[PDB]
């Protein structure tokens, strides 16, 4: 009820069938060019990837899906930090905080309140919308596997 | 057809309240190593738990 | 000046229910040895479940660049849980799916 | 192809070839972590993918009301009530061959003549 | 084969155990006070505070009539603390997060020397991550590493 | 062809699996083993 | 006996006990009425609050609020 949202969230698998090198990049509102998941996971305060691949992958024992995590372990590899995540996703959308330091927090803010409305809008629910991204991505890898 | 009606909208907290008086987990306490066989709970598409 | 006063205190972390809980905002714990109940006062006993066995990297700790005072309590010790003239409830839980407006 | 992870850094273990004795190794490329290798394998494609026909295979299969129910017997216990469902690996070429799960082992035995 | 409109002629013409008790901590306790949760993320099962060695230390780091929105209260008042603590040593960093959902209904009951406990309400909760094990970075170095 | 497992090994001349892998896709897609391109299934029709 | 089990005429009755209580034209009536019920609650408390900003120099402002309607 209210306000009337539209914003809409979109998980983009790049690389067609058969060949290689198949990442993974969703688009976030107010941020033009799409970031990949898994620096998405690195600004919500998740570092490690062996617990993106535990929030995504729900079953150890599938080597597929793990497999083709690869690519978005290696370009979640380039960037490790989640400070310099939220400064990445800072510099890349939304271009007037001009400051860094309004920028990260902007950026921060962004992820608190714009992505994904639902749920709720308020600050350390992060977590939350983590396990719901991953599963998200699990949808989509599954859908992938042609299962 | 002649007995087809549509919905108003009801609330759904009170459901959400009921659901953690008989042990539902919170979503942000998951761990799939140490609950693989856990269904999940979708409220309204939310996942709670 | 932050100091850890002993750490050594070992603490437990209960999940209550909300009428007991909001009425705590005093009874006698029985444990019996891998089953534990508790007698409040007149009333209800309570099983209280082992929730989480080994429960490390859990701690807590007390407040008294803007530094503060901070001082340590003692470490996590077991993960727990209360778990519960049942109908009473059951009806009372059944009787807050009653709320409206005007 | 069931890679591990680093201990403390959680990162994938790259391969890492040992020049000097001349065998294979695992490494973290933000620490100073590389074990042994206990296998040669690294990488396995498998093109042709046969898995997956079986999926979604739950203990409370046998309480779904929407499934059918047959009256051959298990080649284990014996039981003729069972309830059957074909390949749930969604695609063109995937065979019609049914899917036979006991209501009391919860065995799965398929019902193809050719190979078993 | 036909349609029964006479029904209302016929329904008119049919019808060993350990006992310790527990009390509470007088408020004075509790004003003074605060409690709060910890909660690592480090997998590693052990890293006790007496292992992360001293002196451990945590602490935080012209117009005319116009329009103004509005706001509330325990919202603005975390809000304007939107500063996280750290606890060090002069080297291992562990920097801490709001958890905000798991306060809901959390009793501590501290065991003392006797058998009774000390049951205390939790305030607040919080996740402490440890942070900059490998120690790396670049910022800028990182934007034009990531452009090839 | 007598082998009841038909295997194929190949070797070459920063780590050799990356540059094993570009191969793998040339090896399936850019080889064709007969037949003249944009031709499938050939139906015999009396 | 009464607990006989119901054949396939019977059927009806319940289709009549059905059209007693909606109508046929139900649907508009039970979401307008709901409408005119929560929906003028809602949407008036949900953004009913303005304040302007004065500034003098001694700050001030004012502010303006809606509560319950009322409809006749
Ligand atoms: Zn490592
Ligand atoms: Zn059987």
């Amino acid at each position: 009820k209210g306000s009337r949202f539209i914003s809409t969230l979109q998980v983009k698998l790049y690389g067609r069938e058969g060949s290689s090198a198949r990442t993974i990049k969703a688009t976030l509102p107010y941020i033009k060019q799409d970031i990949p998941i898994v620096i998405i996971f690195r600004a919500l305060g998740i570092i490690p990837d062996g617990e993106i691949l535990e929030h995504i992958c729900y079953d150890v024992n599938d080597w597929q899906m793990l497999e083709m995590l690869k690519p978005c372990v290696e370009d979640g590899f380039v960037i490790q930090d989640r400070e310099t995540a939220l400064d990445f996703i800072g510099r890349r959308g939304t271009a007037l905080g001009i400051k860094k330091e309004k920028r990260i927090q902007y950026a921060k803010d962004i992820l608190q309140k714009e992505f994904l409305p639902h749920i709720t809008q308020l600050e350390g629910f992060e977590s939350r919308k983590a396990f719901f991204l991953g599963y998200m991505i699990n949808r989509l890898l599954l859908c992938a596997l042609d299962r | 057809s002649l007995m087809s009606c549509i919905s108003v909208g009801t609330d759904p907290m009170p459901i959400i309240t009921f659901l953690s008086e008989w042990g539902m987990e919170p979503l942000e306490d998951y761990v799939p190593h140490q609950s693989p066989d856990a269904t999940r709970v979708f409220v309204n598409g939310v996942w709670h738990g | 000046d932050l100091d850890l006063e002993r750490s050594n205190r070992q603490v437990w972390l209960v999940r209550l229910p909300m009428f007991l809980a909001e009425k705590w905002r005093l009874g006698k714990i029985r444990i019996n040895k891998s089953k534990i109940t508790l007698l409040l006062n007149e009333p209800h006993e309570y099983d209280l479940e082992l929730t989480k066995k080994v429960v490390e990297n859990e701690y807590v700790f007390t407040e008294q660049t803007i530094p503060k005072k901070t001082a340590i309590v003692g470490t996590v010790c077991h993960e727990c849980q209360v778990m519960p003239y049942h109908k009473i409830v059951e009806q009372r839980r059944n009787i807050v799916k009653l709320n409206n407006k005007e | 192809t069931t890679f591990r992870f680093c201990r403390d850094c959680n990162n994938m273990l790259y391969p890492r070839e040992d020049k000097e004795n001349n065998r294979l190794l695992f490494e973290c490329r933000t620490c100073s972590y590389v074990e042994e290798a206990g296998s040669p394998l690294v990488y396995r494609h498998e093109l042709i993918t046969n898995i997956g026909e079986t999926a979604g295979v739950v203990q409370d299969i046998g309480s779904d009301p929407t499934l059918p129910r047959s009256d051959r017997e298990c080649p284990k216990c014996h039981s003729r009530e069972n309830v059957f469902f074909q390949s749930q690996q969604r695609r063109k070429d995937t065979s019609m061959v049914l899917f036979f799960v006991c209501l009391s082992c919860s065995h799965i035995f398929t019902s193809d003549q050719k190979n078993k | 084969f036909i349609k029964r409109d006479r029904m209302r002629r016929n329904f008119l013409r049919m019808r060993e155990y350990n006992e310790f008790p527990l009390r509470a901590i007088p408020k004075e306790d509790l004003e003074n006070m605060r409690t709060h949760l910890l909660k690592f993320q480090s997998k590693k099962k052990i890293n006790p505070v007496t292992d992360f060695h001293l002196p451990v230390r945590l602490h935080r780091k012209r117009k005319t009539r116009q329009l103004k929105v509005l706001d509330e209260n325990a919202k603005k008042l975390r809000f304007e603390e939107f500063y996280p603590w750290v606890m060090e040593d002069f080297y291992n960093t562990w920097v801490g997060s709001y958890e905000a959902g798991n306060s809901d209904s959390y009793v501590l009951l501290s065991v003392e020397d006797d058998g009774s406990f000390t049951m205390i309400p939790a305030d607040k909760v919080y996740k402490f991550t440890a942070r900059n094990k490998y120690a790396t970075x670049x910022x800028x170095x990182x934007x034009x590493x990531x452009x090839x | 062809d007598n082998d009841e497992k038909l295997i194929i090994r190949c070797r070459v001349v920063a780590e050799e699996d990356h540059m094993l892998k570009k191969i793998e896709n040339t090896m399936l897609e850019n080889i064709t083993l007969r037949g003249v391109e944009n031709i499938e299934r050939v139906v015999m029709m009396k | 006996d009464e607990s006989a089990p119901i054949t396939a005429e019977d059927s009806w009755a319940v289709i009549s006990a059905f059209f007693r209580e909606k109508g046929l034209v139900s649907q508009q009536l039970d979401s307008f009425n709901q409408f005119v019920d929560y929906t003028l609650q809602d949407i008036i408390c949900e953004d009913s609050t303005l304040i302007l900003e004065q500034l003098a120099q001694i700050s001030r402002k004012y502010e303006i609020s809606f509560g319950k309607i009322y409809v006749t």
